[PDB]
């Protein structure tokens, strides 16, 4: 295998480089926050309705209330995941009639009253992305009673004392709470999530985002259409990228696939003899004695038993992976959208901006607007200016050179100006600093006291 | 269900509920031939230990009583089969098989024995229903001058498959050098006589074997028990008694496309389907009686005893053994209202309900996310604020739990 | 409000009791007293009993040091999340949005409590919004005003330049702006004069 | 200094440890040698075992 591409950077000890141009990216993070909540019926289950069977599995104590109340634990826990990560606003926002922010195109995210259930644009493609198992939280009795074509494996499910719970959240209730998330951060910022609303133009928001990444606001209002046009061809990447492929929704696939896998091996766990004579107790109740089918069904009951213990601690300790993605999910959501994070590489590559959920399906979608400088060039840099006796160093800034002349410029953005005491400060002599160089400081004090 | 005597407010799930089954029917082939117990049971003499006899018993109604009447046997001692179940249960084919045996030979044929008798003469199936019923006939097989046309056989090239019966009187040579109708050098004759003497020890009695071994496949079942047959119902939760194939379910008419060989439809779960009609053409399909978790909505004890039941996952036009239908069940005991709270006690796909003043009752509505705000967005507007305020929040967190310590001795065993 | 500290002791308390209540479980035997075993049978048929007892509690034994594993994992975590808020929040001050409290975080002090910590988290929030005007630029001589830190206002007629988390106007001074280009460049630049001091 | 690279040795390697050694126990029966039950025995006891 490849590591990567090979690269020599060229290093040496007065040579710097300085992005002149930049890029928008959106990027896409995809986080599971809840699972399928279930709940299992013992006596149905081992037994199903057998009286001796029943009698028998008295005699084993108190393993069925424990299993139930694991059950219901993660049940709960589920709900818990749902309303820590999305109800993290207080009232739920609305966007005003008038679209337009500072020419950014938010059309694909905000929602659309046109179908009922309002949903966005991209809300829909991740809806119907991800196939659902359609399980029992459908209620199907209605239909597990009309026999149309064959017997459906949900109804199988069902048939055997296996049920499955809807959450308390519904769907229209998530995209509300998204679209209030959404509101909140295109209207007013960070102040949506430090107390009340505060409204603030979305150029100005935007570039007091700059000034968070070390950039002056003065680099947004002199390439504001830019910026606009580049955040809009972002986003109808990530559609495109979207609609054509269908893999990059892998993780919540896996959390629908898991459980139905998990409870297709427990309804198929029924069919084994585990060393008895017949899976059915039907069959042993009729065939047998009292005591040879007490037997064969003690046999029948510590299979079963054993089956939907392991069925359990897979489903606990499934729940605490859940548990910690949720809780990773609900971090994001305070950091990302509810201000501007300073962590490298949470929220997105590169320096970020703003963040924006959309609700999928056992989870959610992140959007991270960030900041990628583009095109570098070669300068000459030095640490300190001598001039007068006097070393000079920079306030905010970096001493750069194109061959004659001495400028000083911001970090992150290619922006030269004259060296001037305004922009500099002097601290010590000329001997101490190494690497420090000869040139003049202007000093605007002088024409305007000779004129 | 909380072994308490105090509740406090929240949602418990409390039992099961399940839809009782009403009727009985009992589906049943009519046949009226009674099947040849009595006619090939008593006879004066069996066929030989090596050469057996195998006699089919199919289409007919059987009675199992018989054995009492005729033999004075011991005991029945069988395997895989109770002999008093024999009167419902319905099989394929009745194979009996009628021959003496010596003393020590009860024990020797059994499924995963062997022996010398096993290996040649008469073997079992290690995996097989049906028995072997043996008694004493000393004297039913003491001539005078004893018995001798009853043939034993020893040797054999390799092992005999059960289910089989050997007739011939070669030699075997045990060796390179042939014989060809001398017995003595080097090869005897694999025939052997019997010695059954009425002066003979008590550990090598003749005794005899009727066996009656019994077959479960799902070929076409011919023979059955003496039962009744009972009409068909429909859409309600009845027991049934299809060939034998007892259960609990809805008979819906099927949809199905059933082959005219295939007779009984299968479940994942390995349970059944669809079943065929013993007396028509008919393939009915069966459906279980409606079941579901129940759960009891309450306040504390502290407040009230009032409570409301919800019924989960069912389209509660069936009930029993206000009602408000939801998407997680029904609720019957809250009243559903048209307003917007918070969450007390959460049901089900956005339902909660509450212990409200408007005399006391329980209400039952969709919840409600938080206040409609709708903040001013200009393209020329700021909101700067003027004032502020200090708060001061509290946050908990667990760090450690209890350390045990359990040993197994004092806790499985204790000294 | 202190229910999950209650819920650790809780949980203990009761994994402890099914425990003990296992004990008086049959396991398919004919008694859950070991000494009557002895007491009554011969040696085959009492290690046949004996042996479906040992299963039972081999297997409910098994069942509980599982329960209490996935139960420690949980409690981990929490404590490494407790340790992580100790460090940030109370040894310092915390930029994170949400963490550390609601508000613009200030200080936080711990305190102890049965098998957990408690946080009192002190921080700053804003109360009382007032509506402006506002522009991006001010547009004097030619050249573009930008302001240093904060943000212009209006109060209808005068212009001035505040900080974002207070009002406080001031004059609009070239000590407070700086300037860059032209006013053809930036859209809602406004006409404002600045004062030279 | 490394000991928590230690104990992910340590551990993975006494998990296998414990279950190669847990095949010589009997668990109530009479040999933990598969083929001495083969040998030994009929058909019935030996599916027992
Ligand atoms: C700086 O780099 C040059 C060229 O690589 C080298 O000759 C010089 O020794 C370096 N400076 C120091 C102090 O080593
Ligand atoms: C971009 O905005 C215009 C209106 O400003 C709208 O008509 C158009 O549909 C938007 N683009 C997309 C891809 O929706
Ligand atoms: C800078 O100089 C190095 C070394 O001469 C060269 O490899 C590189 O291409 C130059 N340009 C940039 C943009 O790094
Ligand atoms: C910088 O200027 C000072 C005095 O003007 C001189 O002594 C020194 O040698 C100069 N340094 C270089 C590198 O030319
Ligand atoms: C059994 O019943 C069917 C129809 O009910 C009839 O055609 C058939 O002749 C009957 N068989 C006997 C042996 O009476
Ligand atoms: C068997 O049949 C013979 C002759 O029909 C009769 O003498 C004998 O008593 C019968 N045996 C029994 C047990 O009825
Ligand atoms: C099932 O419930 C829905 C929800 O109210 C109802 O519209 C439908 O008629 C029900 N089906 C029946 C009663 O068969
Ligand atoms: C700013 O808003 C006003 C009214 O809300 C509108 O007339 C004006 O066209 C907007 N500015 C731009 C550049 O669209
Ligand atoms: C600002 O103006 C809006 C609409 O004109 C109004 O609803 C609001 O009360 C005003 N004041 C504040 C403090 O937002
Ligand atoms: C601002 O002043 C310039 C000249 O100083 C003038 O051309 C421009 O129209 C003025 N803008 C407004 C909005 O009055």
């Amino acid at each position: 295998m490849s590591l990567g591409a090979e690269n020599s950077v060229a290093y040496s000890n007065n040579s710097i480089a300085i992005p002149t141009n930049f890029t928008i990216s959106v990027t896409t993070e995809i986080l599971p926050v809840s699972m399928t909540k279930t709940s299992v019926d013992c006596t149905m289950y081992i037994c199903g309705d057998s009286t001796e069977c029943s009698n028998l599995l008295l005699q084993y104590g108190s393993f069925c209330t424990q299993l139930k109340r694991a059950l219901t634990g993660i049940a709960v826990e589920q709900d818990k995941n749902t309303q820590e990560v999305f109800a993290q606003v207080k009232q739920i926002y609305k966007t005003p009639p008038i679209k337009y922010f500072g020419g950014f195109n938010f059309s694909q995210i905000l929602p659309d009253p046109s179908k009922p259930s309002k949903r966005s644009f991209i809300e829909d493609l991740l809806f119907n992305k991800v196939t659902l198992a359609d399980a029992g939280f459908i209620k199907q009795y209605g239909d597990c009673l009309g026999d149309i074509a064959a017997r459906d494996l949900i109804c199988a499910q069902k048939f055997n004392g296996l049920t499955v719970l809807p959450p308390l959240l519904t769907d229209e209730m998530i995209a509300q709470y998204t679209s209030a998330l959404l509101a909140g951060t295109i209207t007013s910022g960070w102040t949506f999530g430090a107390g009340a609303a505060l409204q603030i133009p979305f150029a100005m928001q935007m570039a007091y985002r700059f000034n968070g990444i070390g950039v002056t606001q003065n680099v947004l209002y002199e390439n504001q259409k830019l910026i606009a046009n580049q955040f809009n061809s972002a986003i109808g990447k990530i559609q495109d990228s979207l609609s054509s492929t269908a893999s990059a929704l892998g993780k919540l696939q896996d959390v629908v696939n898991h459980n139905a896998q998990a409870l297709n091996t427990l309804v198929k766990q029924l069919s084994s003899k585990f060393g008895a004579i017949s899976s059915v107790l039907n069959d042993i109740l009729s065939r047998l004695d009292k005591v040879e089918a007490e037997v064969q069904i003690d046999r029948l009951i510590t299979g079963r038993l054993q089956s939907l213990q392991t069925y359990v601690t897979q489903q606990l300790i499934r729940a605490a992976e859940i548990r910690a993605s949720a809780n990773l999910a609900a971090t994001k959501m305070s950091e990302c959208v509810l201000g501007q994070s300073k962590r490298v590489d949470f929220c997105g590559k590169g320096y970020h901006l703003m963040s924006f959920p959309q609700s999928a399906p056992h989870g959610v979608v992140f959007l991270h607007v960030t900041y990628v400088p583009a095109q570098e060039k070669n300068f000459t840099t030095a640490p300190a200016i001598c001039h007068d006796g006097k070393a000079h160093f920079p306030r905010e800034g970096v001493f750069v050179s194109n061959g004659t002349h001495w400028f000083v410029t911001q970090r992150n953005f290619y922006e030269p100006q004259i060296i001037t005491t305004d922009n500099t400060f002097v601290s010590g002599n000329c001997d101490v600093v190494i690497g420090i160089v000869n040139n003049t400081v202007y000093d605007p004090l002088q024409p305007e006291l000779d004129s | 269900t909380l072994k308490s005597f105090t509740v406090e407010k929240g949602i418990y799930q409390t039992s099961n509920f399940r839809v009782q089954p009403t009727e009985s029917i009992v589906r049943f082939p009519n046949i009226t031939n009674l099947c040849p117990f009595h006619e090939v049971f008593n006879a004066t003499t069996f066929a030989s230990v090596y050469a057996w006899n195998r006699k089919r018993i199919s289409n007919c109604v059987a009675d199992y009583s018989v054995i009492y009447n005729f033999a004075p046997f011991f005991a029945f001692k069988c395997y895989g089969v109770s002999p008093t179940k024999l009167n419902d249960l319905c099989f394929t084919n009745v194979y009996a098989d009628s021959f003496v045996i010596r003393g020590n030979e009860v024990s020797q044929i059994a499924p995963g024995q062997t022996g010398n008798i096993a290996d040649y003469n008469y073997k079992l199936p290690d995996d097989f229903t049906g028995c072997v019923i043996a008694w004493n006939s000393n004297k039913l097989d003491s001539k005078p001058s004893g018995n001798y046309n009853y043939l034993y056989r020893l040797f054999r090239k390799s092992k005999l498959k059960p289910f089989e019966r050997d007739i011939s009187t070669e030699i075997y040579q045990a060796g390179n050098k042939p014989c060809n109708g001398v017995a003595g050098p080097n090869c005897y004759s694999p025939l052997q006589s019997y010695g059954f003497r009425p002066t003979y020890g008590v550990g090598h009695q003749p005794y005899r074997v009727v066996v009656l071994s019994f077959e479960l496949l799902h070929a076409p079942a011919t023979v059955c028990g003496p039962k009744k047959s009972t009409n068909l119902v429909k859409n309600k939760c009845v027991n049934f008694n299809f060939n034998g194939l007892t259960g609990t379910g809805v008979l819906t008419e099927s949809n199905k496309k059933f082959l005219p060989f295939q007779q009984f439809g299968r479940d994942i779960a390995d349970t059944t389907d669809a079943v065929r009609d013993p007396q028509t053409l008919e393939i009915l399909d069966i459906t279980p009686c409606s079941f579901g978790g129940v759960s009891v909505i309450t306040p504390g004890t502290n407040t009230s005893n009032q409570v409301a039941v919800l019924y989960q996952g069912v389209n509660c036009t069936e009930v029993p053994v206000n009602v408000f239908q939801t998407r997680a069940g029904c609720l019957i005991g809250a009243e559903y209202v048209n307003n917007s709270y918070e969450c007390d006690i959460p049901i089900g796909a956005g339902i909660c309900a509450s212990y409200q003043t408007q005399s006391q009752s329980i209400i039952a509505y969709t919840m409600s996310l938080g206040a409609e705000n709708s903040v001013a967005y200009s393209n020329n507007s700021i909101a700067i604020p003027t004032n502020f305020t200090i708060s001061v929040t509290t946050e908990i967190l667990p760090v450690s739990m209890t350390k045990t310590s359990v040993d197994c001795t004092m806790y499985i065993c204790g000294d």
